[PDB]
């Protein structure tokens, strides 16, 4: 299902890491300007013990970087399409995580959507799914590779009310995909909640592509907590998946005493900004 | 100095300012990452089962290091043929990408690893591209490719259909046909196999023994960069005026420790001003804060030519033990006297010089405001003068300058 | 020093800026001149007084009270309270510091009030004389037409007015937002100015970087002459556009040093006749006190009220 | 002129024309600023010659140090000089007042 | 303004006049710095009453 | 417009430019200082020779 939401104060990065303690610096430089309509994006594949087939997960543009969010369980999200077309006609990027791994590889593959459904996937009843990866089925001339570090260390707090938060960046900037990232537990339900909270670099790597595609794959083999309405024209559903398109924008960040951003002004938003 | 400055020869009493002096950096320094972390290079070279020239074992070059002054102890290294690429110039440059192929020869196809050449075996085994820039080393290994029987495990195409574009691959079994004869498949008269054996034996004198080549294919053209070198590293000094070249960072400076806290993730250091001041090296990942390298700018005190020719120095703002202290700097030349007088040369907070006689120096001190005069204030005391005095003092004021029309 | 700041520790660079004139023995004479002019406006403003004057050790005068005024021997800089409560509210760019330290400022200032208090305005044209305050007062209500009749006959009442009027302004310095805009100002001024001339070194001026040796590794001498050129041109620019803002301001700076030089000379050494000029209503005494940077008059002024209508012909 | 073509002496020219007029505009600068700093002096002196010359100033040390009398002037090479006269008393004595 | 003045409806152009820094900031500053001045002068001539 | 059609060489073409002379911009033809205009060159060995 799709909705709108409204973004409030999130997705300020560090654009480099110059060291600026009590510094009102100043940068025109890619963000997610302050309350942006936000669209919850979610996936439905569970029924029951029938097939039910999707026909879910529509397409989403990527244009000058992305801000995306989420809250899941262990791996609800593991999977990241970043190349035009998603065929073997146009170069494309995969981001595919693991239990603590990293999949990044530039290659051509023509389909790589093979999840594997269970029929058994009813998490309330069973929660075993295991070497359901299924990828790469076909590769044409493929080269760049990397493997790293995962980039989601999920936190457990012997209890559901942390309701860990994951925010991440994604831009294109000749290369060096970087990947700023926060993990605020703090939340217990509230959606976007108001605040301030930065991101910092975690990895980038130079290729040098136009994606204009954006795409998740999510963990299908046990999937639960979707569900479906008729959620349109600025309305709310439940889809645990949150994405914004960044613009290029003029801001304005008060950086700590200590050297981390307390908080940031936008410019070109309001008469007193 | 003076007198260069001022152009005269007669000076007049007055402090002169002349010139800046300046520190000068007393040697240099260089530091990037801890070693190279793990460059692959060793695997390729440190090896058993070098592929051969029938098919070469392309490697990408995108997690590795430029660093190329620790591959040397892993091959006698006998030949060190390089292309426009200067060896000696490695380390600096930030190759964005690396393409190396590992394969066996023999001694008279060392020159067949060179464009623009003419022969057999390159020409259906492994091509050159015209611009192949970068580095090629050859030595022996006639230790391990060598059988008293037969070492045929390395092989070579000798009759491919036709010459190839550069950094082509045509690894394919096919019956090789040359003639009228076409042959359906027996494989027989006019009809000889592509590969050929390719063995070696120690018996064998110089340039049969077998030899491991590698290659280097570089690219100069402007890019983001990837593989970039260390330039090796250097004792990291404190407390002295140095030049430092940390990650990204060229300047000089003094490098003492710092107390900040640098939050895990960093780069550099900066200030309200947008000037670098505390770095971080990777060597220790420790943070350093830079100051500037100390300077001010001279000035000189003195008497008037026509009272003598002894100076005094006033480097400003300086703390000079890198003689007198004073706010404004230090005076060498001048003994700093604690009496008090009128002062005729101005020098700083409070302190003024003088030509006195105290056998004449110039002597530093402190301002006499005026002369002490304390009233005899009372309930009923009155001071009523009873004399007089004309004075008739004068003023002078510019009321006009010379009119120009240029 | 403009070597420095425009070219930095470079050779060429320097011999190329030999080339442009003496674009720098103006800019070192104009600045030096400006260095001489502010340590000589101190001179022209406090140093009125030939003697430094003390006050007696016994401070009784006849009910007016000083103590806010005059320096409190206690605080070890010999500063009055309202000086103290005024005193509390590196790229080739070196600040010299002023002839005149703010120690001995308050010097001057002690010794102006000394003989203000104790001697009238006798010490301004010649050998102080001593004068009983309550007298002086006298004679400075008789300089705005009022007769000697009524200063004796409300001694204790003016007194009392004196009094609180002067515990009270340190009361309006203190809890007011901004009293003191115009020193202020004028040191923000000149941080900005600076701030202005350092944040140019970080500017491309048409040319590929800012950094010289930037631009010197990347080309060759022949090839990189254009781009040092510009970088030279423009820092250039950059600094004749600071020192004649400062030559102005420093203008400016003069007038306001002379107007207040005239202050002292006419409101603290002797009374004023001028209207509204040291402080409105009629003027009686004046009050000097050091600031940073600047100057604080007190005007001790009186100001009519509570009038009766009646018939006259 | 004579060592150089048009093309790269017009670049040359551009370059001495943009140092020599920009020479002679911080000059003009520069002179404007003095000529300020003269009128400031000049009108001080027309204001000191209509007080202290044409008339008694009651003002404390502008017509000199001291109580003023009267004054003269003299012309001087631009600009002009006065001869402030005073009245400094001296041979002060103690007194018991009232 | 400069950015009107020296490029008329020019966005590449706006690019280039931001090399040479606060050439404009400083600029507008001293003259919006003249134009309170301005009001003051009026203010502290005539409203003495 | 004003076409301008001659042939000369390819050395003496590479002088087609103001100021700049191959003894062909003082004796023969040359062009203005001010030129704002384009120029086109093209082989002609095969042609005679
Ligand atoms: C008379 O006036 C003189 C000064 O003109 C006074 O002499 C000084 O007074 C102060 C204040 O009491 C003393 O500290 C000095 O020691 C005095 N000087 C000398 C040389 O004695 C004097 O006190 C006044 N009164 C009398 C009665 O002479
Ligand atoms: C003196 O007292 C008041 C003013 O102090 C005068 O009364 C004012 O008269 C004017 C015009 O005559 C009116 O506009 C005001 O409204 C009056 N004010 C008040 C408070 O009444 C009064 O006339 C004057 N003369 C006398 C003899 O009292
Ligand atoms: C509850 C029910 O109707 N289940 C049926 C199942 O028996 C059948 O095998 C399948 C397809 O044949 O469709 C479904
Ligand atoms: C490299 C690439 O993808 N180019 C595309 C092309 O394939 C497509 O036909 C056209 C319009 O859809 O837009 C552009
Ligand atoms: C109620 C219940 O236990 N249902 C099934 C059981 O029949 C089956 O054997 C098991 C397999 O693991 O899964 C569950
Ligand atoms: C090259 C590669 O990744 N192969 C994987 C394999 O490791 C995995 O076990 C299997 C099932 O998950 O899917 C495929
Ligand atoms: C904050 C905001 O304006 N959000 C808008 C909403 O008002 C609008 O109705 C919807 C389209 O239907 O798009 C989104
Ligand atoms: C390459 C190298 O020497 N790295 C050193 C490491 O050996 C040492 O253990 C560590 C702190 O002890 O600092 C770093
Ligand atoms: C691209 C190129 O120059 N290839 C030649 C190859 O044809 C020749 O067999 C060999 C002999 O040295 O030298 C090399
Ligand atoms: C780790 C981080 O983000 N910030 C820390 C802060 O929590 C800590 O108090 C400080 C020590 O002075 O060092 C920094
Ligand atoms: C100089 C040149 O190109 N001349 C050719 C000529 O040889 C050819 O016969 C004719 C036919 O199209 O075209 C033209
Ligand atoms: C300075 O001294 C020299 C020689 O002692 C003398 O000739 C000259 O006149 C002197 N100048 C002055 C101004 O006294
Ligand atoms: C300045 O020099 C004095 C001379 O002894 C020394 O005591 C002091 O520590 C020095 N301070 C600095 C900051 O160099
Ligand atoms: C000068 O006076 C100072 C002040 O205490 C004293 O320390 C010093 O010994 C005196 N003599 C000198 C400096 O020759
Ligand atoms: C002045 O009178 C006061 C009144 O109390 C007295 O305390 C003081 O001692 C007197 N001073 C002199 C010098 O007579």
């Amino acid at each position: 299902t799709q909705s709108y939401t409204n973004s409030f104060t999130r997705g300020v990065y560090y654009p480099d890491k110059v060291f600026r303690s009590s510094v009102l610096h100043s940068t025109q430089d890619l963000f997610l300007p302050f309350f942006s309509n936000v669209t919850w994006f979610h996936a439905i594949h569970v029924s029951g013990t029938n097939g039910t087939k999707r026909f879910d997960n529509p397409v989403l543009p990527f244009n000058d970087g992305v801000y995306f969010a989420s809250t899941e369980k262990s791996n609800i999200i593991r999977g990241w399409i970043f190349g035009t077309t998603l065929d073997s006609k146009t170069q494309s990027l995969l981001i595919v995580n693991n239990a603590t791994n990293v999949v990044i590889k530039v290659c051509e593959f023509q389909f790589c959507n093979d999840p594997f459904l269970d029929v058994y996937y009813h998490e309330n009843n069973k929660s075993r799914m295991e070497s359901e990866l299924r990828v790469y089925s076909s590769a044409n001339n493929c080269t760049f590779e990397y493997v790293s570090q995962p980039f989601l260390m999920d936190l457990e707090g012997k209890q559901g009310n942390f309701k860990n938060l994951r925010e991440f960046v994604f831009k294109n900037i000749d290369g060096y995909f970087k990947i700023y990232s926060k993990h605020t537990p703090v939340n217990l339900g509230r959606d976007l909640p108001q605040g301030f909270s930065a991101l910092e670099p975690l990895v980038d790597l130079p290729i040098g592509i136009n994606i204009t595609r954006f795409q998740t794959l999510l963990a299908l083999h046990r999937s639960y907590l979707t569900p479906g309405d008729s959620s349109s024209s600025w309305t709310a559903g439940a889809a645990a998946y949150y994405v914004g398109y960044l613009q290029p924008r003029t801001f304005l960040l008060k950086y700590n005493e200590n050297g981390t951003i307390t908080d940031a002004v936008d410019c070109a938003l309001d008469p007193l900004s | 100095e003076t007198k260069c400055t001022l152009k005269s020869f007669t000076v007049e009493k007055g402090i002169y300012q002349t010139s800046n002096f300046r520190v000068q950096p007393t040697e240099s320094i260089v530091r990037f990452p801890n070693i190279t972390n793990l460059c692959p290079f060793h695997e390729v070279f440190n090896a058993t089962r070098f592929a051969s020239v029938y098919a070469w074992n392309r490697k990408r070059i995108s997690n590795c290091v430029a660093d190329y002054s620790v591959l040397y102890n892993f091959a006698p290294f006998f030949a060190f043929k390089c292309y426009g690429v200067s060896p000696t110039k490695l380390n600096d440059l930030c190759f964005t990408n690396v393409y190396a192929d590992s394969f066996v020869i023999r001694g008279n196809e060392v020159s067949q690893i060179a464009p623009g050449q003419t022969g057999n075996i390159a020409d259906y085994n492994y091509k050159l591209p015209d611009d192949f820039t970068g580095c090629v080393i050859a030595w022996n290994s006639n230790k391990l490719d060598s059988k008293v029987s037969g070492n045929y495990n390395y092989l070579y195409r000798l009759f491919r259909k036709s010459k190839l574009k550069p950094f082509e691959r045509d690894i394919s079994t096919e019956i090789y046909q040359a003639g009228n004869k076409p042959c359906n498949g027996v494989a027989g008269f006019n009809c000889y196999f592509p590969l050929q054996s390719y063995g070696f034996r120690p018996t064998y004198g110089v340039g049969h023994q077998p030899y491991r080549v590698v290659v280097l294919s570089f690219e100069l053209l402007h890019a983001p960069a990837t593989v970039c070198g260390p330039k090796k590293s250097t004792n990291l000094v404190k407390n002295k005026c140095v030049n430092f070249n940390f990650n990204g960072l060229t300047g000089t400076g003094v490098l003492t420790e710092s107390n900040k806290k640098f939050l895990p993730f960093q780069q550099f250091g900066r200030d309200i001003a947008d000037t670098t001041d505390a770095v971080r090296d990777p060597q220790t990942l420790e943070i350093l804060d830079i100051t500037p390298c100390s300077f001010g700018g001279v000035s000189v005190i003195t008497p008037g030519t026509n009272t003598s020719n002894q100076v005094a120095v006033l480097y400003q703002g300086v703390n000079c033990t890198e003689v007198f202290q004073t706010r404004a700097g230090c005076l060498i030349g001048a003994e700093y006297v604690n009496n008090s007088y009128e002062c005729d040369i101005p020098i700083g907070a409070g302190i003024c010089a003088s030509y006195q006689t105290q056998s004449q120096s110039i002597i530093a001190y402190t301002m006499s405001l005026g002369a002490e005069n304390s009233v005899a204030y009372s309930n009923n005391s009155i001071a009523i003068p009873t004399n007089f005095t004309i004075s008739v003092t004068t003023e002078i004021l510019p009321v006009s300058m010379t009119k120009t029309s240029v | 020093d403009c070597t420095m700041y425009i070219c930095g520790d470079s050779t060429e660079c320097s011999n190329l800026l030999l080339q442009y004139g003496s674009f720098c023995t103006q800019l070192k004479r104009a600045l030096t001149g400006i260095a001489v002019e502010q340590d000589k406006n101190t001179q022209e403003v406090f140093a009125q007084v030939k003697q430094i004057y003390k006050t007696p050790p016994i401070k009784y005068f006849g009910g007016f009270n000083f103590s806010q005024i005059l320096p409190d021997p206690s605080k070890p800089s010999k500063r009055s309270p309202i000086e103290d409560l005024l005193f509390n509210k590196f790229n080739g760019l070196t600040v010299l510091p002023p002839l005149l330290t703010d120690e001995m400022i308050a010097q001057y200032t002690s010794a102006l009030l000394a003989g203000t208090i104790t001697s009238g305005w006798t010490f301004g044209a010649g050998p102080a004389l001593q004068i009983p305050f309550p007298m002086q007062m006298a004679y400075r209500f008789n300089g705005i037409g009022v007769t000697q009749n009524v200063l004796y006959e409300n001694q204790k009442l003016i007194a009392n007015q004196f009094n609180s009027a002067i515990g009270k302004i340190q009361d309006s310095l203190s809890s007011t937002p901004s009293a003191l805009g115009k020193l202020q100002d004028v040191v923000n001024h000149n941080a900005q100015a600076l701030n202005t001339l350092v944040k140019q070194l970080s500017s491309k001026f048409g040319a590929i970087s800012s950094v010289l040796n930037d631009i010197l590794s990347r080309l060759d001498p022949p090839e990189a002459e254009v781009q040092i050129d510009r970088l030279i041109t423009g820092r250039l620019q950059s600094l004749q556009t600071y020192v004649t803002q400062q030559l102005i301001r420093a203008a400016e700076i003069r007038a306001s040093a002379n107007l207040a030089a005239t202050k002292m000379s006419e409101c603290v050494l002797g009374q004023s006749k001028r209207v509204d000029f040291c402080g409105k209503g009629y003027h009686l005494m004046s009050f000097p006190q050091s600031a940073p940077h600047g100057v604080v008059f007190l005007h001790v002024t009186y100001v009519p009220a509570q009038e009766k209508n009646f018939t006259t012909a």
